[PDB]
């Protein structure tokens, strides 16, 4: 349950991310691949090499999803209907990986928005990513 | 852990630059803040009502340098986290009754704090390294649970 | 989301447990503690010894809940509201633990309901506890 | 990993009673029915549309025995699981790209079939001991992932 303050925090947070969201997405994927090499069994057709266009590209894709989820902080289930259709019925990504993508997202955020990455921001952002992973894995069964 | 010679130095050298006091206090501070339920164990600390109220608590900060210390010490026996943590392992279970799960949370929170602190320096591969340690440490503390 | 069929199976199987839910409830618990001893951390004030009266007392309450949740198959979140509040605000029981106990509850019926424990039901049943677990963990945040 | 001798014997004993030909089939079969997303890896197997489609599938049936036999062989080297599964673990990663979690689903499914077939004979502590086994096999199978 996102609190108005969380929503506010998120908006704030990501507001900052601004034009580097794609770069971050990119960074966070690369970061997941390295730290949790099992997350890779889902991208056998990618070039997981440092600075790959596939990862860059994909980095972009996710960043954007994230973005849309923020402006729609209030109606995620609806805004991410298609992504959850895809992940539940096509991709079929095991839920625990979301926990890993999310961690990774926050590692990168913190490394990049020091002044903004406060305890309460951190908290909101944990909750939100958590919120979106919940959306993404709800049509699982 | 299954730390690469190479991975063992990255870990080793970053840590070298750690302000134990500072890092210590913020990781535990952020623990309680990001995962409220973790405070069910530090009732005794006082006002944990608010972020600033948590981050501010000196009993909190104090406890933090204490934990980081143990961590710090365990990084020097990376070939034997198991034996290093056995006594502490029995404590959290037999005395504290902390579910091994919270260990994992802290791990992450320390990663986030380090990420926070070193910016650029906190590279993917170097994150890749610490991740493996927070991993081993967490696991070693969980070891003696029954 | 339980299908009509899911529902039907749950009703049928729980139906057969009927009368022994308490002893199955309790057995599930012993199964739990014995197989996953960290779960024990949440009952530090309990006599966990073999044939513990604390444990059997405890098992009864849990099958009771299930029976009531079975009975409110169409309104679980509300019927279980009471209990959801408890585990989220008092007990503060890690969600992980839940998948451990559904596990053993699943294991116990299997050993008690051989003719009923078909793939279809095993399947419906897994979905159900998965569902009950979901409600119980809803108010964590 | 941590199998006491009495756990080791209770394990072996029961395992004497298992019909690997048929237990394999029910485990895999049931796997495919309980967690239908696992179907993705055997799209090759044909009809999996129904529980009977699956359970009865001769293909499902034969793979199940292959699986279970690999497993049975693993029971005979409870001391060197990692090593025993070494080549199969790489295969699972490098070739089938099977997320390792899949291995703990099979582990749990399996415990159900033992429960199912052994009833009352499958006592808590025996459950307890089997639990360590599949835990250990799944870890074993995930060791070479990268
Ligand atoms: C924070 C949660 C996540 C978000 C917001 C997210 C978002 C997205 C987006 C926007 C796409 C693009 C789909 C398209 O090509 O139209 C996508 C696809 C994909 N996602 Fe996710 N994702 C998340 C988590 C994950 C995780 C944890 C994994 C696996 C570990 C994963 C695996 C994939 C894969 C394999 C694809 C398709 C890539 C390709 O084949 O090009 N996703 N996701
Ligand atoms: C691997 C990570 C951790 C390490 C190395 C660690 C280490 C320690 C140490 C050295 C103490 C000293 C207390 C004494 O000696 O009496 C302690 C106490 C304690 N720890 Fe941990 N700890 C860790 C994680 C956690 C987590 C995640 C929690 C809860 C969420 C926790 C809860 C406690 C509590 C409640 C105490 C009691 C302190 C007191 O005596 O006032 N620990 N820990
Ligand atoms: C199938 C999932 C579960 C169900 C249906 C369930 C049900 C219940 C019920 C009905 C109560 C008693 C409330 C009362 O006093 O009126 C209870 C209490 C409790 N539950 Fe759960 N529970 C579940 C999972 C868990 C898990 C996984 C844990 C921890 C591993 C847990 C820990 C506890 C504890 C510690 C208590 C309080 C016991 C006492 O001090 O008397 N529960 N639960
Ligand atoms: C501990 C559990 C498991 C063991 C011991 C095991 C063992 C085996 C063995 C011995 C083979 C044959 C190797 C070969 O063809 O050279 C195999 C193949 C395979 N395994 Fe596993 N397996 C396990 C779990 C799984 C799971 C859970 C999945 C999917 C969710 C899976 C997917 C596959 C697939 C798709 C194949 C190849 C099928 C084919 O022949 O086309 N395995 N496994």
């Amino acid at each position: 349950m996102l609190s108005p303050a969380d929503k506010t925090n998120v908006k704030a947070a990501w507001g900052k991310v601004g034009a580097h969201a794609g770069e971050y997405g990119a960074e966070a994927l690369e970061r997941m691949f390295l730290s949790f090499p099992t997350t890779k069994t889902y991208f056998p057709h990618f070039d997981l090499s440092h600075g790959s266009a596939q990862v860059k590209g994909h980095g972009k894709k996710v960043a954007d999803a994230l973005t849309n989820a923020v402006a729609h902080v209030d109606d995620m289930p609806n805004a991410l209907s298609a992504l959850s259709d895809l992940h539940a019925h096509k991709l079929r990504v095991d839920p625990v990986n979301f926990k890993l993508l999310s961690h990774c997202l926050l590692v990168t955020l913190a490394a990049h928005l020091p002044a903004e990455f406060t305890p309460a921001v951190h908290a909101s952002l944990d909750k939100f990513l958590a919120s979106v992973s919940t959306v993404l894995t709800s049509k699982f069964r | 852990v299954h730390l690469t010679p190479e991975e063992k130095s990255a870990v080793t050298a970053l840590w070298g630059k750690v302000n134990v006091d500072e890092v210590g206090g913020e990781a535990l501070g952020r623990l309680l803040v990001v995962y409220p339920w973790t405070q069910r164990f530090f009732e005794s600390f006082g006002d944990l009502s608010t972020p600033d109220a948590v981050m501010g608590n000196p009993k909190v900060k104090a406890h933090g340098k204490k934990v980081l210390g143990a961590f710090s010490d365990g990084l020097a026996h990376l070939d034997n986290l198991k034996g290093t943590f056995a006594t502490l392992s029995e404590l959290h279970c037999d005395k504290l009754h902390v579910d091994p799960e919270n260990f994992r949370l802290l791990g992450n929170v320390l990663v986030c704090v380090l990420a926070h602190h070193f910016g650029k320096e906190f590279t993917p591969p170097v994150q890749a390294a610490y991740q493996k340690v927070v991993a081993g440490v967490a696991n070693a503390l969980a070891h003696k649970y029954h």
